[PDB]
């Protein structure tokens, strides 16, 4: 119920299902964005995953244990968004990040646009390590989107 | 509300992939609620 | 776009 991989986060009511986001299972911990689940418990097969840590300002939450993803963008190399859009198979999109320049340092940022339920899709370095999650960002003047590469602290 | 997860794939880098998108350099601020905004 |  916690095998490594990328997962869709779904909700179902009486009718069908809706994909509200995506997350990463690594080292027995599920990692996603706070705005996807709001820390609600997650069903995985017959099991239940409970929130362990989170931070609304970082827009991150982990389940079952502390945040495990610690790879960092090197500030130089191209990366891949492993986008998992609703209703579409996972696909890798290679890009050279831009930068969010903030008063508290710079953050890599990817100019790729996907539906809201793609939130939490992992961004990867060339070694396949998860350098952050996609889906907390800004809209620029032409209407397109730029997502921070949001990484937690391990 | 039943919130659940389902596997979608293995986390792997794709060799010879589509390189797309630009690399914007933006001045942004982050509020305590986790919202980024452009500095004007 | 959370900012489709």
């Amino acid at each position: 119920e916690t095998t490594d991989g990328v997962y869709r986060v779904m909700t179902r009511r009486l009718l069908g299902s809706t994909q509200v986001g995506v997350g990463v299972m690594q080292e027995g911990v599920f990692h996603t964005m706070w705005h996807v689940t709001k820390g609600a418990a997650l069903r995985s097969g017959e099991g239940r995953l409970d929130p362990y840590w989170g931070d609304v300002k970082q827009d991150l939450v982990s389940y079952c244990g502390p945040w495990k993803l610690d790879a960092a963008w090197d500030g130089l190399s191209e990366v891949q968004l492993l986008a998992v859009p609703p209703g579409e198979r996972a696909k890798n999109i290679q890009t050279l990040p831009g930068i969010f320049k903030t008063k508290d340092g710079d953050i890599g940022a990817v100019a790729l646009d996907y539906p809201a339920g793609t939130s939490g899709s992992p961004i990867l370095d060339k070694c396949g390590r998860v350098i952050g999650l996609y889906g907390n960002g800004v809209v620029i003047k032409n209407g397109s989107y730029v997502s921070a590469i949001t990484q937690g602290k391990r | 509300v039943d919130m659940y997860i389902e596997r979608a794939g293995d986390i792997t880098w794709e060799k010879d992939a589509e390189v797309t998108g630009n690399s914007p350099r933006l001045d942004v601020a982050l509020d305590e609620s986790g919202d980024f905004s452009l500095v004007e | 776009k959370k900012k489709x």
